[PDB]
């Protein structure tokens, strides 16, 4: 059973925020594939890390409101750069 | 890893 839900991480007092992305495909069936921006890495003791609710293989649906499905992974990354330090994600996960 | 922040 998959989930979408919300997740706001700080990075304050931390180097980043501590994910690793990727473009990726799962496929959504039986004869059909979505593809979008999967969480390949977590960095340990890094927000994402502590924050306990972030899963390696979760995707990202949105990054502070903006629809990142078909975004390349260094549109992600720049997105993230631009934000202070917070980022609110919309993840679906399981 | 590329693509990490």
């Amino acid at each position: 059973g998959e989930l979408i839900h919300m997740v706001t991480l700080d990075k304050t007092g931390k180097k980043s925020f501590g994910i690793c992305i990727v473009r990726g495909e799962v496929k959504d069936s039986p004869n059909t594939k979505t593809t979008g921006i999967f969480i390949k890495g977590i960095v340990p003791d890094s927000p994402a890390h502590l924050c306990g609710r972030l899963k390696v293989g979760d995707r990202i649906l949105s990054l502070n409101g903006k629809d990142v499905r078909n975004s390349t992974e260094q549109a992600v990354i720049d997105l993230i750069k631009e934000a202070d330090f917070k980022i609110e994600l919309e993840i679906q996960t399981f | 890893t590329e693509f990490c922040a």
